[PDB]
């Protein structure tokens, strides 16, 4: 009766995108732009326009009507 | 996300077919009701296309030289409104001229691209009077035009996943050495693709992919490897299979497109004039 | 059209909402602007924690957005005394509401309006995040957001130091001020002005440091305030259990990139823990 976490499962119909914490250790983000300190201070942070560009890339790639 | 988007789950289509059965449907549901109420006036399907092409590379000039400078997003929006309301319905039911404004006027809303009413319309190149009386016809197609779109308004364009897979091959393709070289002509073949049926029929991915591989292919670069290796299509070469199919012919698509040519524009333009002073 | 009044339930500045035979409709520059964003994100969401968008309606520039009725609320909820909100009925509420938000998030959408009043509870105890009107997409670096957004009560510090780019940091905080909320049953730092919210916020929770929140200085409404020490969460919070303090503390975090996101918090183990969250038949009635 507890509570067990379990992913948001839902199908891209693309390549996996990598998670967004790995972005920077796989090289990623040297080819976005970097966030300036404001942007950091509020939050935004070029992992999260990466990631979002990537998603939107990938995602229905292999999808067929 | 396109992936479980409106845009893919009613208004990216099976064939060009389908396409025209919808255009061909219109077209006739007019020309029924016109009869109904009480000869050489009515277009033909095909003609309507030709129009719709004319308004749709209108609607790109005046989407182009309107100041604010519009984003990029917010054209491709307008332009795929312009689409999908010209799918169900007939420029003469529905002046082109109007419609088009009036797909630019709700995509710069939804796009969230504050502009107010007065300078949208302060853009037309026009005397102030048209200028009032072309935003009075905009408020009143606004409506209608969501409710033909069936209130779906979020578009997903080909630009973001052109920057995802951009950032994807600077990361994990050194073989192509500087990507950034395939951009212009990619984009170039971006716009053709826009010309086409193509956002009707086909993923956004899927277009941005093309749109790289054939500026590569023009460069003379080859990029299997980036499908088979990087993409994770050796495991899968049924799926690798269909994305080639889907790039050819999206290539037959913008290969096969034929631009409106002027005469047969002015003579359409003539006859639509008179379908709308008529009605 | 098909639907025909049967009462009024509310009313705000953008819109008034009754209540139709049953479904709630919501009431020279064209179509309102936070109408054409509550329909062009419900029609991109499907999550039970998301309300639903039925239809919508209107004439020219007037235009009505038509939901599936919602029983309660949990400002009715908290504000209610006869009720009694235990742990189970608070973490009920707070997986809800956080399985809600981190589909929301997972689709680049940040609310930025959220609070007890837009979270919406059904008859069968489900609880819906709903008034997507300020609600904006996030992650794209070309798109600069206002610092107006969330009511200021459940605004966060980066907000208030007028932070024009974020990300779900914003919900986040809000959604800490939301359980603060359901554990005093009064509002967790009720300002009545930037300042004063601002003020509330660190002598609550401490004056954060330069190393607690490094660009803090780079926002820019950004004013240097006295250092306060910050009352110990196990004394605002005594009957709140060592997990519950964890997530609060996590919630609450003043850098908003360390500040745990939906699916962090979803993954703590004040969840995972027992009691349970109540089925939503067996949440509280008001
Ligand atoms: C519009 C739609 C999302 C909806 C459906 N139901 N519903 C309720 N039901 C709760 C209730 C029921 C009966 C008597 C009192 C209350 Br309270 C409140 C509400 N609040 C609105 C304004 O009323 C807030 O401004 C933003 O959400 N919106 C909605």
């Amino acid at each position: 009766a507890l509570y067990e976490y379990q992913p948001l499962q839902i199908e891209t119909y693309g390549p996996h995108v990598p998670e967004l914490e790995m972005l920077g250790r796989l090289g990623y983000l040297n080819h976005v732009r970097a966030a300036s300190p404001q942007d950091l201070a509020g939050g935004y942070t070029s992992s999260l326009a990466c990631h979002r560009a990537l998603q939107d890339a990938f995602s229905g790639l292999f999808w067929q009507p | 996300m396109y992936h479980n988007s409106s845009q893919k789950r009613h208004w990216t289509f099976s064939s060009e077919e389908q396409l025209a059965r919808l255009r061909a449907d219109a077209n006739r549901k007019f020309r029924c009701k016109a009869v109904a109420n009480g000869d050489p006036v009515f277009l033909e399907p095909h003609e309507e296309m030709t129009l719709c092409k004319y308004y749709e590379k209108r609607l790109l000039e005046f989407c182009s030289v309107f100041k604010p400078a519009m984003p990029r997003s917010v054209v491709g929006t307008a332009c795929m409104y312009f689409k999908r309301f010209y799918l169900n319905n007939s420029v003469m039911e529905y002046h082109p001229r109007i419609i088009m404004l009036t797909c630019a006027f709700l995509a710069c809303k939804v796009d969230e691209f504050n502009v107010s009413s007065p300078q949208f319309v302060g853009n037309l190149r026009e005397s102030p009077l048209g200028q009032e009386k072309a935003l009075e016809q905009i408020l009143e197609y606004e409506l209608l035009l969501i409710q033909q779109l069936n209130f779906h308004l979020i578009v997903h364009n080909p630009y973001r996943p052109f920057e995802g897979f951009l950032i994807d091959l600077k990361t994990r393709y050194p073989i192509l050495e500087n990507p950034e070289i395939l951009r212009k002509t990619a984009d170039d073949f971006l716009n053709r693709i826009a010309l086409t049926d193509a956002y009707l029929l086909y993923t956004p991915s899927q277009i941005a992919l093309t749109a790289i591989l054939s500026s590569a292919s023009r460069a003379g670069i080859t990029m299997e490897s980036y499908l088979s290796e990087s993409l994770m299509l050796k495991e899968n070469r049924t799926c690798l299979s269909q994305l080639l199919d889907i790039m050819k012919s999206m290539r037959n698509l913008v290969k096969k497109y034929e631009p409106p040519r002027s005469e047969e524009v002015a003579v359409l333009k003539q006859k639509l004039e008179r379908c709308h002073s008529a009605e | 059209k098909r639907y025909e009044k049967l009462d009024f339930l509310g009313e705000g500045q953008f819109a008034t909402v009754y209540k139709a035979r049953i479904v709630a409709i919501k009431k020279k520059d064209g179509i309102n602007r936070t109408a054409l964003r509550e329909i062009k994100l419900l029609q991109e969401l499907s999550h039970p924690n998301i309300i639903g968008l039925l239809d919508a309606f209107g004439h020219k520039s007037n235009i009505s957005l038509v939901f599936d009725f919602m029983e309660t609320d949990l400002e009715v909820i908290i504000k209610d005394n006869s009720l009694v909100l235990t742990p189970s009925h608070i973490k009920a509420y707070m997986l809800m509401t956080l399985q809600g938000l981190e589909y929301l998030h997972q689709h680049w959408i940040l609310h930025r309006d959220l609070k007890p009043n837009n979270l919406l509870l059904d008859e069968n105890g489900v609880l819906k995040l709903a008034d997507f009107g300020l609600a904006k997409s996030f992650g794209s670096p070309n798109r600069a957001y206002t610092h107006q957004v969330v009511t200021r009560w459940y605004r966060a510090p980066e907000l208030l130091f007028g932070a024009r780019m974020y990300g779900v940091g914003v919900d986040m905080w809000a959604v800490g001020c939301i359980l603060a909320e359901l554990l005093l049953r009064v509002p967790f730092l009720p300002g009545d002005s930037d300042l004063d919210q601002l003020t509330r916020i660190f002598e609550t929770l401490g004056t954060p440091t330069e190393e607690q929140w490094p660009d803090m200085c780079s926002l820019p409404d950004y004013v240097t305030f006295k250092s306060f020490p910050g009352i110990p969460l196990h004394h605002i919070f005594s009957a709140a259990g060592d997990d519950l303090l964890d997530l609060i503390q996590g919630l609450f975090l003043f850098n908003p990139c360390a500040r745990i996101t939906a699916t962090q918090a979803l993954k703590m183990k004040y969840f995972s823990n027992r009691p349970g969250p109540t089925p939503g038949c067996q949440l509280p009635r008001p």
